[PDB]
């Protein structure tokens, strides 16, 4: 596991930065050429790498899905890219204008929605950045250069406080303030000044996404049993891993300061992990067989 | 006895973990006090410089300035005032017997970082000055620990101040020198002539007896009564200039006589000059060209140049006080460089 | 005397043109001078009218927005009404020099007022006054004009009904012998400062002329639209050599050859967009120096090996690379402490760009026009350089809810602070700050002349002149006439105002008109940063990943091709990581069909920062797990040893 950390970190960072604005076919092509470049320069990566599995946990996935995110893996990857862009301000491109609801459900009542075609936009933006509320700015195709020092993060540290210059006055910031920019027209002219300095992502639906959604739907209604079985095994494996970690912590506490019961519980848990992994090892290639079975439907649909 | 000149090589070298920002000398014992860029205050012996006598960390950010004083009460001790970018001013005390720092009080009230501090005693009353980035020069009292008066003389932040009695001059980042009478709180005159922000400003002090001095002698009884004739400034335009202080109506400023006029300009520094200090008839200065220059007051030309004295910049310079008869002018000079070298010049 | 723009070396072509120009004026005939942009129409024109005992000068420059009111107002300061119009002089006739007559644009009906007005006063000998319906007979006032050919965009083709009354003169480029003679005179004037090298004036001029000819022949307009060369490049080379010699130390032969090579690099090869073109220019400089100045003891003539800077000392001399890099690092740390803070990485390309920007910003009327990819360090680099030289930085806050009034107010404030307060101003202009064509017209007026005359009019003009007179009396200068106040004011503006143009997408039509504008092209200094090359990417990545622990596992060095590794040859895992990141950036930009567009390295920097943070977090988690399992295994071993013992 340790010999394949640098390659996985390279892949995950490149996936976070470069692949925000690409469809699934181009994402797969760039990922396979990145794996080829890693294999050429003698850097070891994870042979069974998956971005969602490696970067984010199941709790974040459940929180996103409860908030209103779609079940698509492309949308999950885009949401994970958005929530892991702590430095660059994320730029969301929604034809359906749906992710405002998801972000609002994630942040609760702290979210404030603005627009680039208002009149009191700048004053309430200064009030929001002074307080520290999460700001979502709609109509991103008409970006106004008043927030050029918020996009580029050109702050000055006024001793124990951080300040940004908006307009003709200096306004303070907060440590919990987060800026989001929303767009609705994919054909809109994003300025290069903003486009080079934001984490632009694409929540769009393309023909490759049509193929993936056709496969997802025919798997959901054609054979739901395999899907719920895989979900149950994944959830059970995660819960069993958490239980094994808790039992390991209890055994370490017992050894540092009964012991037979804890050892028996740990042995039973380890045997259960071995049995669960052995059961799940022979079930995963059936999903690949179904993928090879449901390719003609995707080709005909596209 | 005042014509001492350091030789071309340092007498001893001092190793520090980080960049040196300010150096001061103990006016009674051969002990240096070397600040750092990590907030640490050090103390080295000039005969045993392998290990520090003390090492106290009392500032989160880098120390910006330092000025020491030996107390004169009509018990006597040392008061070390260190200022730093952590929004605080700390006043120390040097325990001579135990070789330890014991903080007396800490002085707060500034909205930004501080640049320079000065401490002086008029008549059985110790006062501590300070200047900050909040464009306000505020001074405190050593015993009470509370502020006395503040004033904003400049549009941008001040960088260096100096004190004598009830007069405070303050160079600033808007390349204008201003001399303010502290009890009145009004600036007497404004300076103009430097093209870059000022670095260090201090008053030129007179001397008791000498064959001839052109810069520390009051040319008239009016100058003798006023007690101030000239002042010296250093700035980032690689220049050192001498300013004549205009005397206003007698304090109320004079509209026709409220402007500094440069008298003698010294040039030759290859980069920014950082700190200056006057000793006898010599104007010692240190710059950013890895050099320390030994100017002369009378002829106005450099007598000795110490090229390549440090690997990096030469941050701070300090010599002994000569104008006061209470503090003897011993023949040691210590320089402070950016390359962790506090070179000491003796004999 | 090499900074005065009216200094003309009298060659045989100039004398011939002056003679035929005098003959054409004396025949009572208009004159149109048309030729390439560096041919010297204005210079020969002003030299011919300046030493004339029979003709005066009415210097006017036409623009896209030009009316007959400007021409009538320019006549009213030199002509008197007696109906007949007569010049103020009794013996000397009047000549109107109308530079760039192609710039006035036709209306929606395909005609322009100005050219018809010129035709009316040039054929019917007069004009009709508007407010009281009077005919103004003109009996001795002449009229000439100069223009670029209408083939290039921006020059409107003009009607034959006007040009049929004016004789057309084509001013071609001077030949090789003429240019060699002229710049021989120029280099003699320069080398009068250095008396020990008076015998080298001719080979330097021949080398410069050959360099200009080869650069014009190789880097044609077909490659890039801004590859336009002219004798103005040679004049700027002579002026740069003078500016460096005047404030420099004692110069030897090698120092002078390297200084001329540095100036040629910064003037002829600032605008080169390709690595192969820069290598071609380096080979051209090698061949030119070998052919014309056969001197040994000459080092590399690459851009990075020629670093002339006056920041480190009191003189303009050749500084070492390491000392300059250390000084730039310390100055940038102080700048980030005292100004806005950004995490920049000091590489060789950034040092070279700092040097050339500092060289340009130290010149009188030194403006800049920076072209390159986004996030290549142009605005922050200009801000840092202007901070070194003490120039006050003014950035227009232009947003979409703005018009010409706000931009005009910003420019008025900048001009007032430049003159009335005597503060040097570095106005940084970005391409996003210019929305409509009128902003470009205002900037062209500010750059081509030394003042925008349309900004001040009426009461604003009166109060500006009152403030100007008060400022002149404040400094004790005896000026009373309006002309002395005005030309002193425009001299102060041309002395203490620097405009830096920032262009990010030159492929766009707005930036294409920004680059192709004649006022900006002929006055500003181009600096094509472009996209990062792989050496700069390797330097940035190695300086950005060396602060994180990455060597923990064994790494087997593979065998690869020589040109597939851009970093220094691989010995650790950091070099492999840097090479992988550079290779994927190149592959990603190649397979997205970006074309010949500049590549913004923002993706690369963001990837480096994300990789550093992720490696830090993952290595911390892995080390925590390793420590946990090691503590647990040690405790289990102790327990089993205690069990086996008892
Ligand atoms: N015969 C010449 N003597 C001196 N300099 C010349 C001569 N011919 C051309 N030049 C140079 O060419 C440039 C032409 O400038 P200019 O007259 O403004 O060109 P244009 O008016 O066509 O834009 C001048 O800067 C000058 O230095
Ligand atoms: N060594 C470097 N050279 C150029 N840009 C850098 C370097 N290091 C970091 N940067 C990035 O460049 C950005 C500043 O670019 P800026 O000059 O504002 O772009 P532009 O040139 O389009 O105005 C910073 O946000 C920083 O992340
Ligand atoms: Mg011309």
């Amino acid at each position: 596991t340790s010999q394949e950390l640098i390659g996985n970190c390279i892949i995950s960072s490149i996936y976070e930065t470069y692949f925000g604005h690409l469809n699934e076919r181009e994402r797969g092509d760039m990922l396979v050429i990145l794996k080829r470049l890693l294999g050429k320069f003698a850097v070891k990566y994870d042979v069974n790498y998956r971005f969602i599995d490696y970067l984010v946990t199941l709790d974040e996935k459940m929180k996103w899905l409860e908030c209103g995110l779609d079940k698509n893996d492309y949308f999950l990857e885009n949401m994970s890219i958005v929530m892991n862009s702590q430095d660059a301000v994320p730029f969301l491109l929604d034809p359906s204008s749906h992710m405002i609801t998801v972000i609002s459900n994630y942040y609760g009542n702290k979210t404030v929605l603005l627009s680039f075609l208002e009149e009191g936009f700048v004053k309430r933006l200064e009030n929001a950045v002074r307080f520290g509320s999460v700001v979502i700015i709609q109509d991103g195709e008409f970006f106004d250069p008043i927030i050029s020092r918020l996009i580029s993060r050109e702050f000055n540290h006024a001793g124990n406080r951080v300040t940004v210059e908006i307009g003709d006055h200096e306004v303070d910031v907060s440590g919990d303030f987060k800026l989001f920019i929303h767009s609705c027209d994919p054909s809109g002219d994003i300025p290069i000044f903003l486009r080079s300095r934001v984490r632009l992502v694409h929540f769009v639906t393309n023909k490759e996404s049509i193929e993936t959604r056709i496969f997802d739907i025919t798997l959901t209604e054609e054979n739901a049993e395999m899907q719920r079985k895989r979900e149950d095994l994944i959830k059970l494996n995660t819960e069993y891993r958490l239980k094994l970690k808790n039992l390991e912590k209890r055994l370490l506490e017992e050894l540092n300061n009964e012991l037979m019961v804890t050892l028996n519980n740990l042995k039973k848990e380890a045997m259960n992990i071995e049995k669960k992994l052995s059961e799940s090892e022979e079930f995963f290639p059936q999903f690949d067989n179904l993928v090879e079975e449901y390719s003609i439907i995707g080709k005909h649909s596209v | 006895v005042l014509k001492w000149i350091p030789r071309n090589l340092p007498s001893c070298l001092i190793n520090v973990e980080s960049s040196v920002t300010s150096v001061k000398l103990h006016p009674n014992l051969p002990i240096v006090f070397v600040a750092t860029d990590h907030g640490k205050l050090y103390a080295f012996d000039l005969f045993n410089y392998t290990i520090p006598l003390a090492s106290l960390q009392s500032h989160t950010k880098a120390i910006t300035s330092m000025d020491v004083l030996f107390t004169n009460y009509t018990k006597n001790y040392l008061v070390i005032v260190t200022a730093s970018k952590d929004l605080q001013i700390h006043v120390f005390k040097w325990v001579s017997e135990e070789c330890k720092f014991q903080q007396i009080r800490s002085l707060l009230g500034h909205e930004h970082i501080v640049s320079a501090v000065k401490i002086w005693q008029k008549n059985n009353d110790v006062h501590i000055a300070s200047c900050s980035r909040d464009q306000t020069v505020k001074i405190w009292d050593f015993h009470n620990g509370w502020s006395l008066k503040t004033f904003q003389p400049h549009s941008q932040w001040v960088r260096s101040i100096d004190v004598l009695g009830d007069y405070i001059i303050s160079g600033s980042h808007d390349t204008t020198l201003r001399l303010t009478h502290w009890p009145s709180g009004n600036g007497l005159s404004v300076g103009t002539g430097h093209e870059f922000p000022i670095e260090k400003v201090k008053f030129i002090h007179f001397i008791e007896d000498s064959p001839e001095i052109r810069f520390r002698t009051p040319s008239t009884d009016r100058y003798k009564n006023w007690g101030m004739q000239y002042c010296v400034s250093a700035s980032r335009d690689r220049t050192i200039k001498i300013w004549e202080i205009p005397l206003p109506t007698l304090p109320i400023p004079n509209p026709t006589d409220s402007n500094f006029r440069c008298v003698l300009t010294l040039k030759g520094h290859l980069s920014w000059v950082r700190d200056i200090s006057i000793r006898g008839q010599y104007l010692f200065s240190c710059a950013d060209d890895k050099s320390v220059r030994c100017w002369d007051l009378n002829t106005g030309q450099c007598l000795h140049v110490w090229e390549k004295l440090h690997t990096g910049f030469v941050n701070c310079l300090d010599l002994d006080v000569d104008f006061d008869s209470n503090v003897t002018p011993r023949q040691m000079m210590v320089t402070g460089g950016l390359d962790c070298k506090s070179n000491v010049f003796m004999r | 005397e090499v900074m005065r723009p009216d200094i003309v070396i009298p060659t045989i072509d100039t004398i011939k043109h002056e003679k035929i120009f005098y003959d054409l004026l004396n025949s009572k005939r208009g004159i149109i001078l048309c030729g390439p942009p560096g041919s010297g129409k204005t210079m020969i024109m002003n030299n011919a009218l300046r030493n004339s005992s029979l003709y005066d000068v009415v210097g006017i420059n036409f623009s896209k927005d030009t009316t007959t009111e400007h021409i009538l107002s320019a006549l009213h300061r030199h002509t008197n009404y007696v109906l007949t119009l007569l010049p103020k002089s009794d013996i000397k006739n009047l000549v109107l020099f109308c530079d760039e007559i192609n710039l006035p644009k036709l209306d929606k009906y395909g005609s322009q007022n100005v050219v018809l007005f010129l035709r009316q006063l040039m054929e019917k000998q007069g004009f009709w006054k508007t407010p009281e319906n009077k005919w103004v007979t003109i009996e001795r006032i002449h009229i000439v004009g100069a223009c670029n050919p209408p083939t290039d965009p921006g020059r409107i083709p003009m009607s034959e009904r006007f040009t049929r009354h004016a004789a057309i003169l084509y001013l071609g480029y001077p030949s090789g012998k003429s240019l060699s003679q002229i710049y021989e005179i120029y280099y003699k004037a320069i080398f009068k400062l250095v008396p020990e090298f008076r015998s080298y004036t001719e080979p330097f001029a021949r080398a410069s002329v050959h360099l200009y000819n080869e650069c014009k022949a190789r880097y044609s307009t077909g490659l890039q639209s801004h590859y336009l060369f002219s004798p103005r490049e040679l004049t700027r080379l002579v002026r740069g050599v003078y500016t460096a010699i005047n404030t420099g130390p004692r110069q030897t032969l090698r120092s002078l050859i390297r200084l001329w090579a540095y100036e040629a690099w910064r003037i002829f090869a600032d605008r080169l967009v390709g690595v192969k073109e820069k290598n071609s220019f380096e080979q051209l400089l090698y061949e030119t120096v070998d052919k014309y100045l056969p001197n040994q003891d000459l080092g590399n003539i690459s851009s990075t090996s020629l670093l002339f800077s006056g920041l480190l000392s009191l003189d303009f001399k050749e500084v070492n690379k390491t000392d300059l890099v250390n000084f730039i690092e310390e100055r940038f740390k102080t700048f980030c402490d005292e100004e806005l803070e950004v995490p920049m990485v000091i590489h060789e390309s950034m040092v070279d760009h700092i040097l050339r920007i500092d060289r340009a910003l130290k010149q009188v009327q030194g403006h800049m026009m920076l072209i390159g990819a986004s996030r290549t360090g142009k605005t922050i680099l200009t801000r840092f350089v202007a901070w070194l030289n003490g120039l006050k930085i003014v950035q227009p806050k232009i947003h979409r809810h703005s018009n010409l009034s706000d931009f005009d107010m910003i420019l008025k404030k900048a001009i007032s602070d430049c003159s009335l307060k005597e503060s040097r101003t570095c106005l940084i202009i970005d391409e996003s700050n210019i929305l409509e064509t009128a902003f470009l017209e205002r900037m062209n007026t500010l750059l081509a002349n030394a003042d925008i005359p349309d900004l001040f009019q009426g009461e604003e003009y009166d109060k500006l002149l009152n403030n100007l007179r008060n400022k002149t009396r404040s400094l004790g200068l005896l000026l009373d006439t309006e002309q002395e106040l005005y030309d002193w004011f425009v001299g102060e503006i041309a002395k203490n105002l620097h405009v830096v143009f920032t262009i990010c997408d030159p492929t766009n039509n707005k930036s294409s008109a920004m680059i192709s504008s004649p006022a900006l092209f002929n006055r500003c200094i181009i600096n094509w940063m472009g996209d990062w090359d792989t050496k700069t990417m390797s330097q940035v990545a190695n300086n950005m990943v060396d602060v994180v622990p990455m060597e923990f596992t064994d790494f087997i060095v593979p065998e690869v091709n020589k040109e597939l590794v851009f970093t220094e040859p691989i010995q650790t895992i950091r070099d492999a990581v840097v090479n992988i990141l550079i290779h994927f950036d190149r592959n990603f930009y190649q397979k997205m069909k970006v074309g010949v567009n500049p590549r913004s390295p923002g993706y690369f920097i963001d990837g480096l920062r994300a990789l550093v943070k992720l490696v830090t977090a993952k290595y911390q988690d892995l080390q925590e797990n390793q420590r946990f399992v090691n503590v647990g295994l040690e405790k289990l071993n102790e327990s089993v040893l205690k069990v086996n013992e008892l």
